[PDB]
């Protein structure tokens, strides 16, 4: 079953009761993400 | 923007509207009345997660205090007959507590909305 998921990537730590519910592009590296996904730029969400 | 999810309070003056949800903001939002005539609130409205309303229900002064404490939002109220026109009047009185709500977002700017008579 892959209907659940769970993000990989954030650049910072989260606060209780925080929802982070965002699907940006993470930055890996110091290669900007102009709006499209790439090396160390991947996907932030991940399937179970 | 659409990026992240955003909080709005809205007053008709009848009825008191929350709305915690994912809105793409138009950036110069305004109310109109000609009785109201002029909405510009949000471009867009979508994936909500809190919504709630309320019965239908210079000359004053009404002071509030928004804070956030970890995911609580805890509003802060109190009103009073104000006849002057620029001072701050002083003889402090005791503020109250009115509203906590669970809306848990990451507020870092706000702003005011207003009604413009036309």
């Amino acid at each position: 079953n892959y209907n659940y998921l769970y993000r990989l990537f954030r650049k910072s730590n989260l606060k209780p009761f925080e929802r982070d519910i965002s699907t940006e592009i993470y930055q890996a590296g110091s290669t900007p993400c102009n709006g499209v996904e790439g090396f160390n730029c991947y996907f932030p969400l991940q399937s179970y | 923007d659409s990026k992240t999810q955003s909080l709005l309070i809205v007053n008709n003056a009848t009825n008191v509207v929350i709305k915690v949800c994912e809105f793409q903001f138009c950036n110069d939002p305004f109310l109109g009345v000609y009785m109201e005539s002029e909405f510009r609130v949000y471009s867009s409205a979508n994936n909500c997660t809190f919504e709630y309303v309320s019965q239908p229900f210079f000359k004053n002064l009404r002071e509030f205090v928004f804070k956030n404490i970890d995911g609580y939002f805890k509003i802060y109220s109190k009103h009073t007959p104000i006849n002057l026109v620029r001072d701050l009047p002083q003889g402090f009185s005791a503020l109250e507590p009115l509203v906590d709500l669970p809306i848990g977002i990451n507020i870092t700017r706000f702003q005011t909305l207003l009604a413009l008579h036309r």
